[PDB]
């Protein structure tokens, strides 16, 4: 919830497949504002430089939400930062 | 205010989203402009969504969007720019009104509107 070593990569895969599906079941503003907070937190849970272009403009190959996951488990331990939940 | 979308757009075809981030910002395209004009739109936020939903109808715009960008104009959602193109929070593409209504451009008028960045608007912003 509060660091990305607080998510099991499974739990974090979770929040990413919200970026291709309607998990939520919300429509319009309200599910704006939901993908809104979501992007702001993995921009801060994940700290990676391109932010939210990991998820929207991904690298050739990482255009999948397992590809994002492992985009930032690259980065994160590339840069010696904690990575996810064990596991 | 509810209000009727008008215009005609311009023909370009391609990554029409790429001149976003340059010069005032990219035109309307003709084939989006089928799908709103003549339509009636009860908001400003019901004609936003309405038209990222016709851009997700468009070939010509999904080929070079993201799988993910693809799924939120698919939901009515503003798609991201490249983290180049942000500015700070300000990461979506904005539909922005060319003349504002008190100089006097109209609210639904497609051939009044463009695409921007968040980069690009600020700095359309300083060069006025």
């Amino acid at each position: 919830k509060n660091n990305l070593s607080d998510y099991t990569e499974s739990e974090f895969l979770e929040i990413i497949e919200e970026f291709f599906k309607n998990k939520s079941g919300l429509k319009g503003s309200e599910l704006e504002k939901r993908m809104d907070k979501l992007v702001k937190h993995f921009e801060e849970v994940t700290s990676h430089p391109r932010k939210s272009g990991v998820i929207f403009h991904p690298k050739p190959g990482f255009e999948t939400p397992e590809g994002i996951v492992k985009e930032v488990k690259e980065w994160r331990a590339a840069n010696g930062l904690p990575g996810f939940k064990a596991g | 205010e509810p209000g009727v979308a008008t215009g005609n757009g311009q023909p370009v075809t391609g990554n029409w989203l790429a001149g976003a981030s340059q010069g005032d910002g990219v035109p309307i395209p003709s084939q989006i402009a089928d799908q709103l004009r003549g339509k009636e739109f009860k908001s400003w936020r019901d004609f936003r969504e309405q038209f990222w939903m016709a851009v997700s109808k468009d070939p010509s715009a999904l080929e070079n969007l993201s799988p993910s960008n693809r799924y939120f104009v698919s939901q009515g959602l503003a798609p991201y720019a490249v983290p180049e193109e942000h500015l700070g929070s300000k990461e979506k593409f904005e539909i922005h009104h060319v003349v504002p209504l008190e100089s006097g451009g109209a609210l639904y008028n497609i051939d009044n509107l463009v695409i921007v960045t968040p980069k690009r608007h600020s700095e359309i912003h300083k060069e006025l």
